[PDB]
């Protein structure tokens, strides 16, 4: 038995309702008890039991999250959501052998828009010594998560040798971070002098511009 | 309470076998009718149900699995062991033992888990390089494998680790405000038990 779980993901205010729900391949009730479950997995951490046949709530687990469903079609609602939901939520089954899981739904939580705090970093003399040129520019604690980074050495723009990397939603605050870093040879450092790493965001009509120089 | 703690070898090479081993403590696991069972995590959050031992040392197995893996264990060392050989690289996973809820086949309380990479790679610890200009600060975690870093600083980002030609990279930040450094001392210490590796680099001005 397969179990596909729509959404993807969802985006939810606090205080608002999150639906999610579970299909499966065949009935999995036995006219009275129906053998499904849920699970809420936070990064890092493994998964945590919320709902066991389908409507039964877990000890310990906060009456804001319940279970529904019958047959084929089943329902978890978070009713309301806070900040500590953000999280992937996951559906099982117990019908046959092997117990199966959905991929899971992917809750993220809805604040108010936040600017990125904005660090660039020169390469370590001791990457220098070693024979690389990492510039590495973090972007920290914004909301939404869409934001465009660009890389300009001596005023003009560059691409080739970027890598980007973002953070999970933060658990406490909503927002997320991510690191922007330059990779280059330590003669294609050398032989450059300013470095600027500038980040366009919705929360601001200007973008925010760090830059060093190499003196 | 009641604690699982999974342990085992955290690099295999592969076709090789993985044991795994979980440790209980605060309930006998021959106690009142219980299940324990393993679960693995893919990469990309997949979930695969291994298999299960009873309280009265029934097992029964993931038909998909039953070729290659044992389930057994000591109760008087209150351990659940996990062999699985033939081994390839879409092993490398997330193992967790969970006990089953009093009615069976969901998962109530489970362990930390323990990562198996299989892989042929070398065992290589990484590169630490500061990261120096409230004040932002980070440390550069570069060429290392396998996967399995922490930093720990002395307000904190872990941005997730990159593969790039068969080592790993990541990077940490921390913020204080600009009293506090220089004139204080920040350091990030950075473990990487593959390689029984920690390294304490100090942020200079």
């Amino acid at each position: 038995i397969v179990l596909t779980q729509s959404p993807a993901s969802l985006v939810v205010s606090l205080g608002q309702r999150a639906t999610i729900s579970c299909r499966a391949s065949q009935t999995v009730s036995t006219s009275s008890y129906s053998y499904m479950h849920w699970y809420q997995q936070k990064p890092g951490q493994p998964p945590k039991l919320l709902i066991y046949y389908a409507s039964n709530l877990e000890s310990g687990v906060p009456a804001r999250f319940t279970g529904s469903g019958s047959g084929t079609d089943f329902t978890l609602n978070i009713h309301p959501v806070e900040e500590e939901d953000t999280a992937t939520y996951y559906c099982q089954h117990s019908w046959d052998i092997p117990p199966t899981f959905g991929a899971g739904t992917k809750l993220e939580l809805r604040r108010a828009d936040a600017a990125p705090t904005v660090s660039i970093f020169p390469p370590s003399s001791e990457q220098l010594t070693s024979g690389g040129a990492s510039v590495v520019c973090f972007l920290n604690n914004f909301y939404p998560k869409d934001i465009n980074v660009k890389w300009k050495i001596d005023g003009s723009e560059r691409q080739n040798g970027v890598l980007n990397s973002w953070t999970d939603q933060d658990s406490k605050d909503s927002t997320y971070s991510m690191s922007s870093t330059l990779t280059l040879t330590k003669d294609e450092y050398e032989r450059h002098n300013s470095y600027t790493c500038e980040a366009t965001h919705k929360t601001s009509t200007s973008p925010i511009v760090k830059s060093f120089n190499r003196n | 309470d009641v604690q699982l703690q999974e342990s085992g070898p955290g690099l295999v090479k592969p076709s090789q076998t993985v044991s795994l081993t979980c440790t209980v403590t605060g309930i006998s696991i021959t106690t009142g009718n219980y299940r324990w069972s393993w679960i693995r995590q893919f990469p990309g959050n997949k979930l695969e149900w291994m298999g299960y031992i009873s309280y009265s040392d029934t097992i029964t197995y993931n038909p998909s699995l039953t070729s290659r893996t044992t389930i057994t264990r000591d109760i008087s060392r209150n351990q659940i062991f996990l062999e699985m050989n033939s081994l390839t690289a879409e092993d490398t996973a997330t193992y967790y033992c969970a006990r089953e809820g009093v009615l069976h086949w969901y998962f109530a309380v489970w362990g930390a888990g323990t990562t198996v990479t299989v892989s042929s790679a070398k065992t290589t610890p990484p590169s630490v390089y500061p990261l120096a200009p409230s004040v932002t600060l980070g440390c550069l975690v570069k060429g290392y494998f396998p996967e399995s870093v922490t930093v720990t600083w002395n307000s904190v980002h872990t941005f997730p680790a990159l593969l790039q030609s068969g080592l790993y990279t990541m990077s940490s930040s921390v913020t204080v405000p600009s009293s506090t450094w220089p004139s204080q001392t920040v350091t990030c210490s950075v473990a990487h038990p593959a390689s029984s590796t920690t390294v304490d680099k100090k942020l200079e001005p």
